[PDB]
């Protein structure tokens, strides 16, 4: 009856409200249709349990009222949208009344669902940030807020971190791709892929170990054993006239790197070094085929490695 | 008309390399927040 009396005049609508009394999908919806969420503010002020009710005819007309792109927002439009986006418009109530922590707390959100594009979510995490860092929180919230953040960045900078040659070995978008994890991130800096893999590589490969999780289960020392044995089929060990030839140089960075000087820090640097097999390593070894090459080269490195 | 350009504005002031953040007031950030949001609003 409201729909016809739509193109009739109006003059009878409120006549037709006040007969139809408790009038509340009447109402909230004349101030759905026009800008008047001041007369709905004072329809929600003046009556009893009105905010329950409109709460819920907005649940039910959801893309049919209560939406601000219907109503033109950025005039008494967006004066009505201010009141309009209570706890279902949040997002855009950001935007016209400055509502930085919800702001914070809806790209959070989404940040977390998102799985489609990594470099969508990066963008809604950096706005997170910025927003929360622009809000008016307190420095403790704050301070938590920005911990929570560094979290999920830390966490995403493994990702952000892929090879280069990797990537285009395997032919991924450079934006439109997905993220990875330590595991990955440690098996394509081990990669063949990876020709020039150094020192660094390997330091950087053996220091993602401690993000992996349920370390026995994921099998922490075969990938530690794996890495050790790759940095040296990368060495390729060799002999010269007659006399062998140290190509574990790469080993031996990696070696003197391990150690940071713990002596003086305070850390039981001492017999610290009891991770690296050498009979597993030798397993390995012989499955590749480079034990009669490598291995008086392993043990004289190895001594050295005891008395260091 | 350079919506995305401006709204690039947010990442170019929070960018950690230039910290451009601290040296603007709390009310003249929001202002231009509010400004990038106008932004987005031709955008969308």
């Amino acid at each position: 009856l409201s729909p016809l009396l739509i193109l009739g005049q109006y003059a009878w609508a409120s006549n037709l409200a006040e007969k139809y009394c408790d009038f509340d999908i009447l109402v909230q919806i004349c101030e759905m249709t026009d800008n008047q969420s001041r007369l709905q503010r004072y329809m929600t002020l003046f009556a009893e349990q009105n905010f329950s009710d409109f709460l819920f005819r907005w649940y039910l007309e959801k893309g049919k009222r209560g939406k601000l792109l219907s109503q033109p927002a950025s005039q008494h439009g967006q004066l009505a949208a201010f009141l309009q986006a209570h706890d279902h418009l949040s997002w855009l109530h950001e935007l016209n009344s400055q509502e930085f922590e919800k702001a914070h707390r809806t790209l959070q959100t989404l940040a977390n669902m998102e799985t489609r594009y990594f470099c969508k979510k990066k963008t809604l995490l950096g706005l997170s940030k910025l927003a929360a860092l622009a809000s008016d929180f307190q420095e403790d919230v704050l301070q938590e807020k920005v911990e929570e953040i560094a979290e999920q960045e830390h966490f995403l900078l493994h990702q952000e971190t892929l090879p280069k040659k990797l990537l285009e070995e395997k032919q991924l978008d450079l934006n439109a791709m997905p993220v990875l994890a330590p595991f990955q991130l440690i098996q394509l800096y081990v990669c063949e892929e990876n020709k020039r893999a150094n020192e660094n590589d390997f330091m950087k490969a053996l220091d993602l170990l401690e993000y992996i999780g349920d370390d026995s289960e994921v099998d922490v020392e075969e990938l530690k054993l794996e890495i050790l044995c790759k940095a040296i089929k990368r060495d390729e060990w060799s002999a010269t006239d007659g006399k062998d030839d140290p190509i574990e140089a790469t080993k031996d960075s990696i070696f003197v790197k391990v150690l940071q000087n713990l002596l003086n820090k305070g850390i039981e640097l001492k017999g610290y070094l009891p991770k690296a097999e050498t009979l597993l390593q030798s397993e390995e070894l012989n499955s590749l085929k480079t034990n009669s090459y490598f291995e008086f080269s392993l043990k004289a490195n190895y001594e050295c490695y005891m008395k260091m | 008309k350079q919506y995305k350009d401006c709204l690039r504005l947010a990442d170019i002031v929070s960018s950690e390399n230039q910290k451009l953040y601290t040296v603007f007031s709390k009310t003249e950030m929001r202002n231009l927040l509010q400004k990038l949001r106008e932004s987005s609003l031709m955008l969308l």
